[PDB]
C-alpha cells in the first residue's frame, strides 16, 4: 500500500489543500484587517503595536500606582 | 520534609490559552501555539519571581509580600522591552 | 501536517467558561495568613537587592 | 473579574517556579493576585500583537512564528 506513487498523490493532495487553506486564510485575514482598522503595510503594523505598547505601559503604571496606594507604608502612614 | 512541585505548567490548560487568545482577539490558533504560550509565560514568571524572591530575601523575610511583586514588576518594566 | 486552524469561536465555546470551584480559588498551602514578618523593604534593603540583581544580570 | 487562568493552577505554578530560588517560602495572596493580573495583561497584549502580525501575513491562524515576530517588534528577547 505505501507505494511511491501513493505518496505522490498524497503529497499533491496536501499541497493543493494547503493552497486552498492559504487562500481562505488570506480572505479571512483581509476581512479581519479591515474589521480592526489597521492600514496595510509593515510599518503600520509596527506603529500600531508600539502605540499599544505605550498604552499598556501607562496602564501598568496606573495599576502599580493602585497597588502602592493600597499596600505601601507611605499610603497607609 | 523535601516536598517538590512539578509539571504545573500544564495547569495552563488548552482552555486557559484559548481564553487568553480570545481576550486578545485571536480567531484561530495553531496546534503548537499552546507550547509556545507555556514557554513564554514560564520565562516571564521565572524572570519576575526571581526578582521578587530577591526582594523578599533582602527584606530578611521568608514570605513574598505585595510590595515585593510591585518592585519586581517595576524593575521588569525597565528591562523587558529594552530590545534585548 | 499543516492542518486547519483550530477555530476559537465555534460552538460549545461556553464549555471553556464553565466554573470550577476546585480551581477558581486559591488554596491555603504556601500562603501567608500570619500577617507579620511582612514588613516592607527599607530603602537600604531595596537598593542593595537591586544593585545585587544588576550585578547578577551583568554576570549573564 | 473575568476568567482567563484559574487561580489554583497559577498559584501552584508560581510556587513551583519559586521553590527553585528559595527553599521554603510563603506568599501574600495579594502578591499572587498581582502576579496573575500582570501575567494575564502581558499575555493578552502579546496575543493582540500576535494577531496583528498574523493578519499582516494574510492569516487569521496565529503561529509561534507570529508570536516571536510580535515579541521582536515589542522589544523582547
Amino acid at each position: 500500500v505505501p507505494s511511491y506513487n501513493a505518496f505522490v498523490k498524497e503529497s499533491k493532495q496536501k499541497m493543493n489543500a494547503r493552497k486552498r487553506r492559504a487562500q481562505e486564510e488570506a480572505k479571512e485575514a483581509e476581512m479581519s484587517r479591515k474589521e480592526l482598522g489597521l492600514d496595510e503595510g509593515v510599518d503600520s503594523l509596527k506603529a500600531a503595536i508600539q502605540s499599544r505598547q505605550k498604552d499598556r505601559q501607562k496602564e501598568m503604571d496606573n495599576f502599580l500606582a493602585q497597588m502602592e496606594a493600597k499596600y505601601s507604608k507611605s499610603s497607609k502612614g | 520534609h523535601r516536598k517538590v512541585l512539578r509539571d504545573n505548567i500544564q495547569g495552563i490548560t488548552k482552555p486557559a490559552i484559548r481564553r487568553l487568545a480570545r481576550r486578545g482577539g485571536v480567531k484561530r490558533i495553531s496546534g503548537l501555539i499552546y507550547e509556545e504560550t507555556r514557554g513564554v509565560l514560564k520565562v516571564f514568571l521565572e524572570n519576575v519571581i526571581r526578582d521578587a524572591v530577591t526582594y523578599t530575601e533582602h527584606a530578611k523575610r521568608k514570605t513574598v509580600t505585595a510590595m515585593d511583586v510591585v518592585y519586581a514588576l517595576k524593575r521588569q518594566g525597565r528591562t523587558l522591552y529594552g530590545f534585548g | 501536517e499543516e492542518e486547519d486552524g483550530e477555530e476559537l469561536i465555534g460552538d460549545g465555546m461556553e464549555r471553556d467558561y464553565r466554573a470550577i470551584p476546585e480551581l477558581d480559588a486559591y488554596e491555603a498551602e504556601g500562603l501567608a495568613l500570619d500577617d507579620e514578618d511582612v514588613e516592607e523593604l527599607t530603602a537600604s534593603q531595596r537598593e542593595a537587592a537591586e544593585r545585587a540583581m544588576r550585578q547578577r544580570d551583568r554576570e549573564a | 473579574t473575568e476568567l482567563l487562568i484559574r487561580k489554583l493552577p497559577f498559584q501552584r505554578l508560581v510556587r513551583e517556579i519559586a521553590q527553585d530560588f528559595k527553599t521554603d517560602l510563603r506568599f501574600q495572596s495579594a502578591a499572587i493576585g498581582a502576579l496573575q493580573e500582570a501575567s494575564e495583561a502581558y499575555l493578552v497584549g502579546l496575543f493582540e500583537d500576535t494577531n496583528l502580525c498574523a493578519i499582516h501575513a494574510k492569516r487569521v491562524t496565529i503561529m509561534p512564528k507570529d508570536i516571536q515576530l510580535a515579541r521582536r517588534i515589542r522589544g523582547e528577547r
